[PDB]
RNA sequence: CGGCCCGAGGCGGCGGGGGCGACGGGCGGAACUUAAGCAUAUCAGUACGCCCCGGAGGAGAAACCAACCGGGAUUCCCCGUAGCGGCGAGCGACGCGGGAGGAGCCCGCCCCGAAGGCGCGCUGUGGGCGCCGCGAGGGGGCCCGAGGGCCCCGCCCGAGAGGGUGCAAGCCCCGUACGGCGGGCGAGUAGCGCUGCUUGAGCGUGCAGCGCGAAGGGAGGCGCGGCCCUUCCAAGGCUAAAUACGCCCCGGGACCGAUAGCGGACCAAGUAGCGCGAGCGAACGGUGAAAAGGACGCCCGGCCGCUCAAAAGACCUGAACCCGGCCGGCGCCGGCCCGCCGGCCCCGUCUCGAAACACGGACCGAGGAGCCACGCGCCGCGGCGAGCCCGAGGGCCCCGCGGCGGAGCGAGCGCGAGACGCCCCGGGCCCGCCGCGCCCCUGCGGGCGUGC
RNA sequence: GGCCCCGGGGGCGAAGGCGGCGCGCAGGCCCCGCCGGACCGGCCUCUGGUGCAGAUCUCGGCAGCAGUAGCGCUACUCCGCCCCCGGAGGACUGAGGGGGAGACGGGUUCCGCGGCGCCUGCAUCUGGCCGCGGGUGACUCGGGCCUAAGCGGCGGGUGAAG
RNA sequence: GAACGCCCCGCCGGCGGAUGCCUCGGCCCGGGCGGCGACGAAGAGCGCGGCGGAGCGCGAGACGCGGUGCGGACCCGCCCGCCCCGAGAAGCACCGACCCUCGAACGCAGCGCGCCCGGCGCCGCCGCCUCGGCGCCC
């Protein structure tokens, strides 16, 4: 780009500024000319990934397990939690394939104010970024973890929800937007494998409690 | 890439069902003095291996065993091991809801050092008193002969 | 981060930190180590000595795995020992039951005497020793042994 | 959410389908509603427009019943009988106001051998994924 | 006059030729540039020119590596210094180790001799993913030009990816989730001498011309001659996979948003236009929901008014510079209500020194210049700590070798550190390199000391 | 990337434009009135092609100067009634022609009817301009044939090839 | 003094096309595919629509012809045409044909000519027909 061209200077004594220029006179080839090269063009070879170590990595999500289980920080990152029994919130489920039926579980438990929270903020975004395939932006409710239970097709639909199986949990899910307390809503058989999944981690153990 | 290489011995186990992916290879030993004490899988087995269980090199290759007659065996310690390989796989084949095997066949490991124990008079017998002179004379066999040769020329010479 | 950096500070100032009197140009001391004989002799001088010349015999294809030799110490030799039995060995010191390292099985070549050896008998078999290895051991009532 | 991966959510592509479309998705695309009645009997939800459909508008500036006189399928859009541009005239000609086709529930069909045979096909079609259900 | 040998014209069937901005193979082959100059060197075995295939190609089953308690055709990925060099500037492989993939074979020679593919051949044949289709579920009241808006009460949801519709729609329409069909072993050779190119290959890495020219031979990173050892069989041939890639089709994106992004978003861009020619090469996107794209009347283009929410009338919004008509008055800072008094050289730049008769700059808008990759040093912070570690690869999760650190010193044969100390600085002593008393065992070897 | 307490502000009027007050040392921010007619943000964490008076800068628009400088080939006039057409007068080109025709180059400029949006540096009712129709006929003229100076081809020869 | 010029105390007009919002376009990554030609390619010229300039398409069978399936009311203007339990407009997919001049370009040439009543280019392989030689022999 900027470059299929053909362009030289014409050099001194024509009374004019020494820029490269196309045959008939046409600036070209200068970051100020219409049409020409970028100074310093990008280019793909840009680092765009990062590294990080892997202890550093179970301890990120080992915190942020941790920031879940608190009244103050679920409260305090965004959440509705007034009307829950408890914070670390174990269900019994079974087996959920109807969103009727999960919308059922969630009223009955009392999470019905975050989902509905969530599904009445959809709206078209701001800026250029509706142009691009992300026109709309809704908000986040609770987040489901399970282990043997099939409930993925009946708790997908509802918006601001999120599914995760208890053997690989995402840290960005765990703090969205870089912040930490989620809401989780938990499997029996999920918050029963945890314990276990630790004990797979091989020659891992975890940090020290402190004060 | 990764799924493209999944992908690809994912339909070759289908095609060759109930067949392993990979032949059964030998043990054998790291070249270096560096990796000396150490086992790794290498490429067949030596002629004098199947000649030692009967099996003919079509034979084995047949039944799925990779067969390499450019080698030669160094000792007969290598044959003793890879003979017990090929003794024990010929024992847990069978040929005709088959069990299709994953992953490299009869892995090798290497097993992490044991202490053992002793008496230290037995161990004495075994060295001089003074063992650094010992290794030291060794060591320096071949130059001490040459200065010898060539302090009894210069007498010879000088008469 | 493009905005913390140091040269975003500099917006409305002309020259970005490089000077009026002096300026930023190509190249105006050349490319690379040039000079280091010549006009950058102090800087080469100061910090590099025995950077030009010659010394000593050359090899044209050196054998890393001949040339390759480990070696440990005999103050490392009883952690070589798993834990859960040191202190067993440590209280029925034997003449008759002693405990055998082989530092070739961990792999190490040479066994060298820095340090100090419990009071324990012991054996050691390694592929060759220091003079006070030696002595250390010898004096602690263990025995050298060469290993093939 | 989506699942199948041989269909675009890009809105470029999905404009750029809607037009320059094919004259049969462009026919396709130009569905309403059938009413109540027609729903009943026919045990179909929706039709392609058509010339000698009857239709009751709402939701605009024109609403009332009419029959289908002319299909715009360059614009998606049909001239419907009665529902016009206010003139300027008492004399001179009617021109039409084009309505969408999704402003519309059709009121009485036209028929014939191909609409017969089409609706035919498409309830059998639904009795299976009803039988599959 | 017939056969065999070496040729000539014609006829029949079959094959070749040209084409491509990549990837691949074979040749020929620069200079700018760096060395702060410049010849060797570097750039670069690159640009460019010529030839040749394919869907890949090339390479390939040891005249291999090694020195081990040894491996075992080819390709590709991870990993890391021997050496070359105005020994300057610069340049630079590989084995061992961890993975992807894995596959082996036959001609000449020798035996049979036409057993063959029989108008030939004994001058030797033959055998040993794409195509279909169904597809749920919202009203009532305000108001607007228009309800996808506001208020209140609901349904579908394996479907709340999205596009359209007169203003933000799961339920107005297309789609979206859930499924069906196809499915006995190679001669003008190897090698050698002279010369030219090429390589990290250094008294030769690989190639070539010419002269000479073998029999058992080749190799073991320093030459020559002799004796050994270890390990292979050149001068003939075939071969899948793991690997690389433009055009065109398909999906995605913290990318650009009309002077940007391709030169090219516009029914007619490599177009119009320019050059004898090789070749050079623009500018130009947007009415309105609907063309409803402008009634009637009056003067002789204008005025009235007409469609429409609105002229938005050749069209979205419609800034600046600059200008015309009406109204008011006659540079910055400060005091005072206001035309007085006081202060005030043209900025940017190079420079000892600029208001300079030093240079740039009529005005206005939009654009316009320390970013990225790799390497080195130091500092800060996080995790773990005599340890540490998302190689490659295999099943935002799980498993995963090197490597670096742990001991230094010496050209090298090689030898090889405890004794003190909150910390820092100094002293002392220990290890190696260079030298020297003395004693001894297995001896130009061990021990014990002295010195810079 | 998040939050914005029954789920952030918007045709009961978004972004932008033109004037005016307020806050801040300042970079700047906030509100009101008029235009406009569909989108926009405050706080936390993340990213960069991230801020203009200058470069004889690039592209576009455009002022004073200014109703300024400027508009060879002897020549037109009267009437019908324009530099066009007609009649009458007065002149010119001066047979190496401001005449009549070909070769090359141009390519429809040719003809008839119609016209004045562009052009015809003044005008035009003129026209090589614009619209619509038309138009070049060979035994004997030329080309086709012959050869000139030349150019190509030739079993082959040479070169890494072309 | 007026006027010219200048500043704006405000109200309207021009000229110009910035800003804002929008986007059937670019760019980057990944996945497929890897499919031309003497049976005449790539490319070039000329011609073809009822009223037809450009671009797409097509080739004297020319803005297209036929066969098999699907589909089922239109065909941008003016005209035609179709309309129906099949009578068939738009549209889609495969398959069969037509396929002017030049071009690897093939009777010579490039627009003009032939030799002969089939037709008439170069190289190579295998066969075959007809032949030459003071090659070797008979
Ligand atoms: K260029
Ligand atoms: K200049
Ligand atoms: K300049
Ligand atoms: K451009
Ligand atoms: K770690
Ligand atoms: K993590
Ligand atoms: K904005
Ligand atoms: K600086
Ligand atoms: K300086
Ligand atoms: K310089
Ligand atoms: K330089
Ligand atoms: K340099
Ligand atoms: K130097
Ligand atoms: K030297
Ligand atoms: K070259
Ligand atoms: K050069
Ligand atoms: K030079
Ligand atoms: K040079
Ligand atoms: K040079
Ligand atoms: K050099
Ligand atoms: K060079
Ligand atoms: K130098
Ligand atoms: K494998
Ligand atoms: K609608
Ligand atoms: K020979
Ligand atoms: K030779
Ligand atoms: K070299
Ligand atoms: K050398
Ligand atoms: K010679
Ligand atoms: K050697
Ligand atoms: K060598
Ligand atoms: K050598
Ligand atoms: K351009
Ligand atoms: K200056
Ligand atoms: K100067
Ligand atoms: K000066
Ligand atoms: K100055
Ligand atoms: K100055
Ligand atoms: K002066
Ligand atoms: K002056
Ligand atoms: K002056
Ligand atoms: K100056
Ligand atoms: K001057
Ligand atoms: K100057
Ligand atoms: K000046
Ligand atoms: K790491
Ligand atoms: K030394
Ligand atoms: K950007
Ligand atoms: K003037
Ligand atoms: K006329
Ligand atoms: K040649
Ligand atoms: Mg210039
Ligand atoms: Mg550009
Ligand atoms: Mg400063
Ligand atoms: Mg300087
Ligand atoms: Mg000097
Ligand atoms: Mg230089
Ligand atoms: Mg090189
Ligand atoms: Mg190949
Ligand atoms: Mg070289
Ligand atoms: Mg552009
Ligand atoms: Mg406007
Ligand atoms: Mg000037
Ligand atoms: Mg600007
Ligand atoms: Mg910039
Ligand atoms: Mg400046
Ligand atoms: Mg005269
Ligand atoms: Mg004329
Ligand atoms: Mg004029
Ligand atoms: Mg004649
Ligand atoms: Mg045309």
């Amino acid at each position: 780009a900027g470059v299929q061209c053909t362009a030289h200077s014409w050099g001194p004594g024509r009374a004019v500024a020494r820029l490269p220029r196309k045959h008939g006179g046409i600036g070209a080839y200068a970051n100020f000319a219409r049409g020409g090269h970028m100074a310093h063009p990008t280019t793909v070879i840009r680092r765009w990934c990062r590294k990080v170590n892997l202890n550093q990595r179970r301890y990120a999500v080992a915190s942020a397990l941790a920031a879940s289980a608190n009244a103050a920080l679920v409260e305090a990152r965004g959440h509705r939690i007034a009307d829950v029994p408890s914070i670390p919130l174990v269900v019994d489920t079974d087996n959920v394939t109807k969103t009727k039926d999960a919308l059922a579980i969630i009223k009955a438990v009392g999470v019905l104010r975050d989902v509905e929270r969530c599904k009445d903020s959809r709206h078209i975004r701001a800026g250029r970024g509706k142009m691009r395939n992300r026109r709309y932006i809704t908000r986040k409710g609770p987040l489901v973890i399970y282990n043997t239970e099939d409930v993925a097709r009946g708790f997908r639909n509802l918006p601001g929800v999120d599914l995760c199986h208890v053997s690989s949990i995402r840290l960005l899910e765990l703090a969205p937007g870089s912040h930490p307390g989620r809401l989780i809503l938990w499997t029996k058989s999920a918050f029963a494998s945890l314990d276990d999944v630790y004990a797979a981690k091989q020659n891992y153990t975890l940090p020290r409690s402190c004060i | 890439r990764k799924i493209r290489r999944r992908q690809t011995r994912l339909q070759k186990a289908k095609a060759i069902f109930p067949c392993p992916l990979q032949k059964l290879r030998p043990s054998v030993t790291r070249c270096s003095q560096k990796f000396n004490l150490t086992q790794r899988i290498g490429r067949g087995f030596t002629l004098r291996e199947l000649q030692g269980v009967g099996l003919s090199a079509g034979k084995a290759r047949q039944i799925g065993i990779a067969v390499d007659p450019r080698r030669k065996n160094k000792s007969e310690e290598s044959v003793a091991r890879n003979v017990a390989r090929l003794k024990e796989y010929l024992s847990k084949v069978t040929i005709f809801q088959a069990i299709q095997h994953q992953g490299v066949v009869m892995p090798v490991v290497n097993p992490k050092p044991v202490i053992t124990t002793g008496s230290i008079a037995e161990a004495k017998k075994e060295v001089p008193e003074n063992l650094f002179m010992y290794l030291r004379n060794a060591r320096t066999a071949r130059n001490r002969a040459r200065l010898a040769k060539r302090d009894a020329e210069r007498e010879a010479a000088a008469k | 981060p493009t905005r913390i950096r140091k040269s975003r500070k500099r917006r409305g100032h002309r020259q970005m930190g490089y000077g009026r009197v002096g300026g930023h140009r190509k190249h105006p001391s050349g490319r690379g180590k040039a000079g280091g004989l010549q006009h950058k002799r102090t800087s080469f001088d100061k910090y590099h000595p025995g950077y030009f010349g010659k010394l000593g015999m050359r090899n044209y294809h050196v054998r890393r795995n001949i040339e390759y030799n480990p070696t440990i110490n005999i103050d490392k030799i009883w952690s070589l020992i798993p834990e859960e039995q040191r202190d067993g060995f440590l209280q029925r010191k034997s003449t008759t039951e002693a405990p055998v390292v082989d530092v070739t099985r961990f792999g190490f070549f040479k066994v060298l005497g820095r340090g100090s050896l419990p009071q324990c008998p012991i054996i050691i078999k390694a592929r060759y020793f220091s003079s006070d290895a030696e002595k250390k051991l010898r004096e602690v009532g263990g025995v050298p042994l060469l290993v093939p | 959410m989506k699942l199948n991966s041989a269909v675009t959510a890009s809105r470029r592509k999905c404009r750029k389908a809607y037009f320059t479309a094919n004259a049969e998705t462009r026919a396709k695309m130009m569905s309403s509603r059938l009413s109540k009645e027609l729903r009943a009997e026919h045990k179909i939800k929706t039709m392609p427009i058509r010339r000698g459909d009857i239709v009751e508008i709402f939701t605009g500036g024109h609403k009332g019943t009419g029959k289908v006189v002319e299909v715009r399928r360059r614009d998606y859009k049909i001239c419907v009988e009665g529902i016009n541009q206010k003139a300027r005239n008492p004399e001179a000609k009617p021109v039409p106001y084009p309505i969408h086709p999704s402003n519309c529930i059709i009121k009485e069909l036209y028929m014939n051998g191909s609409r017969y045979r089409a609706i035919k096909r498409r309830q059998e079609r639904n009795a299976e994924r009803l039988a599959r259900i």
